[PDB]
């Protein structure tokens, strides 16, 4: 979870200060607006339904999906359909990566989530 | 309960869309009265005309009161209560003049209200 | 009495809320009428060189707007916004005028105003100061066509030989924050340069038909120009005033606040004291 | 009086809405002045000296008058002068608009205080 | 006793002006903080110039404060008040500072108070 929380407080940090200003909708330049955007589907990212828990191993890679980019072209929307569709594919087919993250409780190799990730973004949005 | 589990998800949803629109048009009320009403966009003032129909048809005349004012009173069910806002949200009548929504009951009532007012 | 530091402080709040909607809608405007302004600057050079190189490479000294004339009856545009809240920004280019026509004669018959803005009409007429033409309620995004009939009409009074100079007051952008009063001279022309390239132009039309078409056309993106630099002063101007506007009404709002906060608290531990005296006195 | 209150009320009501706001005027809409200058009005006829009370059917005449517009078009300072004189003038000739008033105590015959008013505004 | 029935019209309708253009002042020092005060408008631009000689017209030198004072004392009947004020309200002392009305007693003080200033 440190290894991505931070990234998460800075992205944070900087759409909470800018968001205010920019409230308009795309007055502010390309290295604001990137900002913007990222922060808006984070804040997508931290929302979640009454008496529905979300276990560490699926908090890490939902969490390190967003503080890398790879939701950056889906419509803010999607966000939580793109979370439930993503976590529910990782979970069926994909166990080997839940299962190295509760027993290391560290990432050591994420090469095979990002090339994993991928093939769900290219075959089911 | 206002919550999904325990009212309709169509109850729910427009519940939602005029507690926002009202609130929208209370963060431009200042903006509305110190520049010109023709210096808002397109959306803003659809948005504003929408949010003063909605205003006024939370109106309702009373039965206890019909001696005051001379209004007949009137009870409105919970599905036509949803129909009539959502018809306003969904902006498929909007060629109607806000005076028309003012102490009607349900929203046919505010339609041939407004050609009563020969509009 | 607490009740006076609460209304205070309510109306207060009211005055921080309508300054800061008034500020971020200039901000807006802003942003558009700088990139407007640099968006022309293209624009304004080319008919600029055009107009300079085919006037002065060979073009005539005869011609009435570049050959020398006596001056007895003096044109004067003045630029000003249709609404306030700017500062300082309309009182400097009213007060500049106003003082310059006075330093040679105050006399309502010699010269001719011209006014751009309410504010600078109704100080005019409040003045006692005739105008000759007006125009009012401009769009903070001016096009060319909505200032056309005013520019077509300024020149044209000069070309009739009605005035014998004409003068233009208006601020000018110069940085983000600061900003001046300027003057110039629209009419005659004056503003020489040296004859080092020509551009291509028809043979057979007459050197006075083109400079009756070609020179007006300049004085009016000119006005054109000075209106864009008027319109980026007037947003940046309403921008920094309600700014430090905004700024005043909120260290004022916690100075209030202090104090309606001491006068409750110091109420509170009295009461509290009645509480015990009045217990003990049984 | 009901009749005529209920204008007066609206009036005031909008009014108070509108100062909040009303420090600056010179960039207030046109529209937004309309209700400024009304509401400015109808607080005058408010104002009344000590030990002078106004009768039902010329409270009735004057506030029927401020919120129809018939005092609107009257300059602020001017409005105070102009109700004393046209209460003498409807008392002095044709006093049968405050004589049907006592009776009846429900109007419903405007035609006639209309254009009586019309003659004192010619000219007074 | 301030009542049209115990004094004159004229001493009634001076205080009444007097009061009122005082609490014109009073309701305007937030605005003339929060914006400067170029963005007032030419009425209340005069009112407070008005108010402003007028709250300093209203001090007076005192004979049992001599120590205090510096200055030599003096009385003032309530025909030069009355008119001292209505000539100030009526707006014929306008091109007169506000440093002039301070400590004087009567009103043709104040103007050669102004003459000892250049």
């Amino acid at each position: 979870m440190k290894q991505v929380a931070g990234k998460l407080r800075l992205d944070l940090a900087q759409y909470r200060e800018l968001q205010a200003f920019a409230q308009f909708a795309s007055d502010l330049d390309e290295a604001t607006r990137a900002q913007l955007e990222r922060g808006q589907r984070m804040t997508e990212i931290l929302k979640q339904p009454q008496y529905s828990p979300m276990p560490v191993e699926k908090q890490v890679v939902i969490i390190y999906a967003g503080t890398n980019g790879y939701l950056d072209d889906i419509p803010v929307e999607k966000v939580k359909e793109f979370e439930d569709g993503f976590l529910e594919y990782i979970e069926s087919k994909h166990p080997d990566i839940l299962e190295e993250i509760r027993e290391k409780k560290a990432l050591d190799d994420e090469l095979e989530e990002k090339l994993k990730k991928a093939i769900k973004e290219f075959k089911a949005t | 309960i206002m919550d999904p589990r325990i009212v309709s998800e169509e109850h729910y949803e427009v519940a939602r869309r005029v507690r926002e629109i009202l609130q929208r048009y209370k963060d431009l009320q200042d903006i509305i009265a110190i520049l010109g009403m023709e210096e808002l966009s397109e959306e803003d003032k659809l948005i504003v005309q929408r949010a003063r129909k909605i205003q006024r048809f939370l109106s309702q005349p009373f039965h206890v009161a019909e001696h005051f004012t001379g209004r007949p009173g009137k009870y409105v069910p919970i599905e036509d209560t949803i129909r009539g806002f959502k018809e306003i949200l969904d902006g498929k009548l909007d060629d109607v003049p806000e005076q028309a929504f003012y102490m009607v009951g349900t929203i046919e009532e505010a339609v041939e209200k407004a050609k009563k007012m020969k509009k | 009495s607490l009740r006076d530091i609460k209304t205070r402080i309510n109306a207060t709040k009211k005055t921080s809320q309508i300054t800061k909607a008034m500020e971020m809608v200039s901000t807006s405007k802003l942003n558009r009428a700088e990139q407007n302004a640099k968006s022309f600057v293209p624009y304004m050079e080319k008919i600029q060189e055009v107009v300079a190189n085919v006037a002065l490479g060979a073009g005539g000294a005869s011609h009435p707007m570049l050959v020398s004339r006596p001056v007895k009856k003096t044109g004067y545009l003045v630029i000003t916004s249709d609404r306030g809240l700017a500062g300082a920004y309309n009182s400097n280019v009213l007060r500049l005028v106003y003082q310059t026509i006075q330093k040679r004669h105050a006399c309502p018959d010699e010269y001719a105003i011209i006014v751009i803005g309410r504010v600078g009409l109704s100080f005019f007429r409040k003045r006692n100061m005739p105008v000759i033409l007006d125009i009012t309620r401009l769009p903070d995004q001016p096009s060319f066509a909505d200032i056309k009939e005013i520019a077509r009409k300024t020149v044209g009074l000069f070309a009739d030989g009605t005035f014998d100079e004409l003068y233009m007051y208006y601020n000018h952008y110069v940085s983000a924050i600061q900003q001046e009063v300027t003057e110039r001279k629209l009419l005659p022309l004056t503003d020489l340069a040296e004859n080092k390239q020509r551009t291509v132009y028809e043979f057979e039309p007459s050197q006075e038909e083109c400079l009756d078409v070609l020179l007006p056309q300049y004085a009016e993106s000119l006005i054109y120009g000075a209106l864009l630099d008027a319109k980026a002063s007037e947003h940046a101007a309403r921008m920094t005033a309600m700014k430090n506007a905004t700024d005043n009404a909120n260290e004022l709002i916690r100075t209030l606040t202090l104090s309606y906060n001491r006068a409750r608290q110091a109420a509170i531990t009295q009461e509290i004291t009645e509480i015990v005296a009045g217990a003990n006195a049984l």
